[PDB]
């Protein structure tokens, strides 16, 4: 006619933010060089612009995580240009990429970290940023691939 | 556009990777006994075995169950239910032949023994189960749609520039409020909302369940006949949030047919009215042909989040019965309305009043049977309290009938602190104080809780008295569960009555790789094989330890569903380590699927190799073939090892080293071992 | 793109091997990951060995990070250390993007003076010209989260235990100071005021 | 040689077919759900991975009673999901917007009032088990923590 | 006589207590057996060395003629059941005044007979009060 009580015992934790980076695989699609247009240093390039989504997280972690950029550099002056990582028959010569903020100021890949002030989109979490082809005095008929490394810390 | 193109529910598996198991037997143990001393008649012994025996061979589930009984003075076994079940997936149904029961909600439920052919709602993915509006519409140009409920958000997505249907919205509870939000490109926003309440008659948009039964009736009375019956029953999911269910009952004396329609109006509630009309012999030749009309009303949030109202109502005329009081004996008072009024009322966010009425009224036999109850739950920090009045005026004379009760729940983590080392942590004590408005009183004051490193040992020890006879009775209990069955002790200390009960349940599968023992099986079970990881404790689940072979049973995983099964690395012994900690598997219904782990039984090895006075390139592939070991360099020629001997030979293949080395007695005993050891 | 199983890792004194989870949400993604542990100061260090240090994870699938101690019991016992886990997901004209995940690795004595849930509670702002610095006399690594100054915020601060640390103050700020830590489990405790003890 | 006369011996007793009760050791019962994450619990409507449990009776007879049902007690997180347990808050923090849910053998959840029993189950002769399962269910995004939750469940016979 | 019967043994009652009828519940089923014994005084070995017992009661059936019968009342009575009386070796007896239980040897002074009691239900058991009684007859050789 009567019985005891039944008690459930759980915990929930958080989940670091899923980081997708432009379209798959990490890529993001860049316009070739042209060798006229790369003469000077401050020559440069259509402006392609890609974009981060941390996803599968909650809006409040996603946007506490500090966010930076880092790799190397091609010259110790050229601070904020990616050195091109290729060694082939299409390295070109005498040119960089750059990543830059949304108004146009340039990228350090020192690795000093800033807020990520993550658009709340409809979806999830996003954040916008630019790459761009730098020249530095010439230019080469080449596929000028690099590689550059995305650095968040979830506070 | 969307609603064009085949787009999936969330959270939707293919049939493909439903996994429907392995050919293996199974047997679930049960065994339980009682010794009952008392000074008038010294002492007794009872034993009660329910063994449930199994075979699962390709899709096909056998199942059969069995029950042996023995007092302190015979043995007698006795068969209860046996059945074959099988899932047809074209017809996205469950088949079963032989024992089983009638699900059936919109007539009773009936016991049987036949084919029996039924929609199963499991099956589908968790999104598109319950009730829920499908959002249909026509977006101007490229657009973005934020299905939002009150609270938050529920579905954001793109919509191409076309119609759009949207069937994802999960069941958001009872009754909800959806507002869709799209925005354009180019236009302004466009915005509208719906309201929708449910009841459990209703489905979504474009559902369709049925069930289709035959074969002899079975009940537990002895008085009653077997006969041969059929049961159709039908729901369907109308546009514009109606429902259409109906249903037929056949026999050699019952004929019923069920009609019923549903409506989800949305501020105002939701409705189901349906008649059941039905033609029946009695015991005797009599005929009688009746109808009976039950309607049920669902009220929305009344206040703000504060009330709930269900109203259910069923008017049986006189000449109305149900396929019981036409399958009685050869030789062997209708209900002329029940009432039914709930009332729930949510207040300080902690109490909640819970207020129920029945009202049943008979032909001929103007006495009315009145149940009324009233509870009140409050959750005040650790502490819960719950006060509780109930009353029952019935026909035959049973008077007021009234009872109070009041438990409270106070865990000792309310004076514990947060990182306290002790095990009374996992504790609580509990009181109970129960009034019966005559007298009589019965209190029960006591402690429980677990004290085992896996909480496994669960134990309950309570004192209690009853007052009108002045009775103290002691109860104490405990139960463990192991890696090879859970086994209960309890003992209830009385007056002159003094009972000592054990018991122990537990599963064994006769799979390809040996006989497996293990907890109790609950359905579908995932056989976690780990072969020369002896004594690995897996995740999630209380006292499920891989055997000395390395093979164990878990007891429930969830059907058609996605779930982990993960290896704790924390307790697992230092010589063996694990290629994959973590498995996935989607089990069928009532299926036993292999989550295969691989471990290697050698040490653990951490080895520099540098060719030519140079670290060897990241991403060369390190393989040992005396072991059957892999591993990637990592950086400055740093590659780790799993599964090694004492003395070897590894090859690096960059894009063809050989590497020999040694190790000592300490560096076998130790943990991870690091070692240097050069190219050719 | 990967994911961490929890952004705080917890690892107890007296222990051997940590658990932590790394997951692949995408069905078709091919990575390496790699993964280490570093001290305060962001340089690599050899007394937490995560292994495997370097996989291959192919689809959608989790594997188990096994973060083994080297400590020889030679951290203080007194207070929390501080590590930085990071991980990182080689994706194996355009340019290919890393990603590191960074979380923080508490190494956490097994027996401490206070518990932690007092922890959030004992905190003291020390406000001057251009500067709120905050105190925290318990034995436990503090994250302050938006620092509210009456109406503004100041930014994010971490502070160690038994430590003072700096942050700067434009003058314009009211006298009330609203702010809130991160628990264990990475919830927000309910937000507190400071006091100027 | 002599057979002579004793007295009388009188045999006191009673035969009784017993009723049934809730087995020892299920009266309080603890339940561990274990880990879930945002990810599984991140929107309303979204449920982990059930949990199962069984609830034991012990010397029923068919005689006396044919079928049994339960019906759990609780505290509801808001009116509108009158059908979901509330966790209580705890000193470390206590999970937000998440609660527990009490499942049957078909699969549907259970009204937390005093009067909405389950459904009904045929009566072995001697133990009988009942199985349940617990559930996580999030009323939207659900923040970290502990959650613990109490359940008061009364037995119907018939 | 040779020997005396104590009061304790000429009047006493013997309690048999609660039963389960799932332990009667089929034919030839007996429940738990009590102990009762019986005391004899001033036995002479010289007049008697073998006594026996022989008990006289109410069979149930003509079938089943070592089964007592019930006669509580004539309502409210247990059906379909009776109580047995196993002598020393654990055998049943016949409730013909003239069959005696086992010989058993008399030591001189006193001597103790025991006996058990227990229950034997044909058919199916079905609640109700259960009462009995019996008369017995000692013989001395």
């Amino acid at each position: 006619v009567n019985g005891g009580t039944v008690h459930f015992k759980g915990e929930v934790v958080n989940a670091a933010c899923a980081v997708d980076a432009g379209s798959v695989d990490q890529t993001v699609q860049l316009g070739q060089v042209r060798t006229a247009s790369l003469a000077q240093e401050g020559a440069t390039s259509s402006a392609v612009g890609f974009n981060i989504q941390l996803n599968d997280c909650d809006t409040n972690v996603a946007s506490k995580a500090a966010v930076a950029f880092l790799g190397t550099a091609i010259d110790a002056g050229h601070t904020n240009v990616l050195a091109l990582q290729s060694s082939a028959a299409g390295s070109a010569t005498n040119v960089g990429v750059q990543i830059l903020d949304r108004t146009g100021a340039a990228l350090t890949l020192d690795g000093a970290t800033f807020s990520s002030e993550t658009t709340l989109n409809n979806g999830t979490n996003t954040i916008p940023f630019q790459a761009r082809y730098f020249a530095t005095g010439a230019a080469t008929p080449g596929a000028a691939n690099a590689d550059a490394t995305f650095k968040v810390q979830y506070q | 556009p969307q609603a064009f193109m085949s787009n999936r529910a969330r959270g939707y598996i293919p049939p493909e990777l439903w996994d429907p198991g392995i050919n293996a037997g199974l047997l679930n143990y049960n065994f339980s006994g009682n010794s009952v001393q008392n000074r008038i008649g010294g002492n007794s012994h009872y034993a009660y075995l329910n063994l449930q025996s199994g075979l699962n061979i390709g899709a096909w589930r056998l199942r059969d169950n069995t029950t042996w009984s023995y007092n302190s003075s015979k043995n007698k076994w006795q068969h209860i239910n046996t059945w074959l079940e099988r899932d047809i997936i074209p017809l996205r149904s469950r088949l079963t032949l032989g024992d089983g029961y009638t699900q059936g909600d919109i007539f009773d439920g009936i016991n049987f023994r036949g084919a029996q052919l039924a929609s199963d709602d499991n099956m589908l993915p968790d999104s598109q189960r319950g009730f829920a509006p499908v959002i249909h519409g026509i977006a101007r140009g490229t657009a973005q749609v934020t299905i939002k409920q009150n609270g938050y958000d529920i579905y954001n997505s793109t919509v191409p520039p076309g119609p759009f249907t949207i069937n994802d919205i999960y069941a958001a509870g009872n009754s909800g409020d959806l507002q869709v939000t799209i925005k354009e490109a180019d236009g302004s926003t466009q915005i509208f909302t719906v309201p929708y309440s449910s009841v459990p008659l209703l489905q979504r948009e474009g559902h369709t369940r049925y069930s289709i039964t035959a074969g002899e009736y079975r009940s537990g009375n002895a008085q009653q006949e077997k006969p041969r019956f059929f049961q159709s029953t039908l729901l369907h999911g109308l546009p514009a949030g109606w429902t259409i269910y109906g249903g037929t009952q056949l026999a050699d004396r019952y004929r019923a047919f069920n009609f019923g329609i549903g409506k989800n109006m949305g501020a105002l509630g939701a409705l189901s009215v349906d008649m059941t009309q039905a033609n029946s012999t009695l015991p005797d030749d009599s005929q009688h042909d009746g109808q009976s009309v039950r309607f049920l009303y669902n009220k929305s949030l009344n206040e703000s989040g504060t009330n709930i109202q269900l109203v259910g109502y069923r008017y049986s005329t006189s000449g109305y019965f149900n396929f019981a009081d036409t399958t009685y004996s050869r030789m062997n008072y209708n209900k002329r309305g029940k009432l039914q009024l709930t009332v729930t009322q949510q207040l300080g966010r902690t109490s909640t009043l819970y207020l129920s009425g029945s009202h049943q009224t008979y032909w001929g036999t103007s006495n009315v049977d009145e149940q009324f109850q009233a509870g009140l739950n409050t959750a005040f920090e650790d502490i819960n309290w719950t006060l509780s009045y109930s009353l029952t005026k019935n026909a035959w004379q049973k008077g007021r009938d009234q009872m109070l009760a009041l438990n409270v729940n106070i865990p000792f983590s309310h004076w514990l602190r947060s990182d306290s080392k002790s095990q009374w942590r996992h504790a609580s004590a509990s009181y109970s104080m129960s009034h019966d408005l005559n007298g009589r009183m019965t209190n029960l004051a006591g402690v429980y809780g677990t004290l085992l490193e896996d909480n496994n040992l669960s134990y309950s020890v309570q004192t209690g008295y009853a007052g009108g006879n002045s009775g103290s009775t002691g109860y104490a209990t405990l139960n463990y569960r192991g890696g090879y069955g859970n086994a209960n002790i309890g003992y209830s200390h009385s007056d002159d009555i003094k009972q000592l009960y054990y018991g122990v349940s537990g599963g064994v599968l006769a799979h390809a790789n040996g006989v497996t023992l293990g907890q109790p099986l609950n359905d579908t079970v995932v056989l976690v094989k780990a072969p020369g990881a002896k004594d690995a404790k897996v995740e999630n689940q209380t006292g499920v330890r891989t055997d000395w072979r390395g093979y164990a049973v878990l007891p429930y995983a969830t059907e058609y569903r996605e779930n982990r099964v993960a290896l704790d690395t924390n307790t697992l012994a230092d010589n063996v380590d694990l290629d994959n900690a973590v498995a996935n598997v989607v089990p069928t219904r009532g299926a036993i699927v292999r989550a295969e782990f691989k471990a290697r039984v050698g040490i653990k090895l951490l080895m520099t190799l540098t060719h030519n006075n140079k670290p060897l390139p990241f991403g060369a592939m390190v393989t040992s073939e005396s072991s059957q070991s892999s591993g990637i360099v990592a950086d400055n020629g740093q590659v780790y090892l799993s599964g090694m001997p004492l003395a070897g030979k590894v090859q690096v293949k960059w894009g063809h080293c050989v590497a020999n080395y040694q190790l000592p007695p300490e560096s076998q005993q130790q943990l991870l071992t690091q070692l240097s050891a050069e190219c050719r | 793109g990967v994911a961490l199983g929890a952004t705080r890792v917890i690892y107890p004194a007296g222990q051997k091997q940590e658990q932590l989870a790394v997951t692949n949400n995408d069905e078709n993604s091919t990575y390496l990951i790699q993964s280490w542990v570093e001290n305060a100061d962001g340089v690599k260090d050899g007394r937490f060995i995560v292994t495997p240090p370097l996989f291959a994870m192919k689809g959608k699938k989790e594997n188990t990070l096994r973060i083994l101690d080297a400590t020889n019991n030679q951290l203080p016992q007194d207070r929390e250390s501080l590590f930085w886990m990071n991980v990182k997901a080689i994706p194996s004209n355009t340019l290919q993007l890393a990603i590191i995940s960074r979380i923080k690795l508490y190494y956490r004595p097994a027996k401490l003076a206070l518990p932690p849930d007092q922890a959030a509670e004992k905190l003291r702002f020390r406000r001057s010209a251009n500067s709120l610095t905050l105190i925290n006399p318990t034995p436990y690594y503090l994250t302050v989260t938006e620092l509210n100054a009456g109406t503004r915020v100041l930014e994010n601060a971490l502070v160690p235990p038994m430590g003072e640390s700096t942050v700067k103050l434009p003058s314009d700020a009211g006298s009330n100071i609203t702010y809130r830590t991160i628990n264990d489990y990475g919830a927000l405790t309910p937000k507190m005021t400071g006091v100027m003890e």
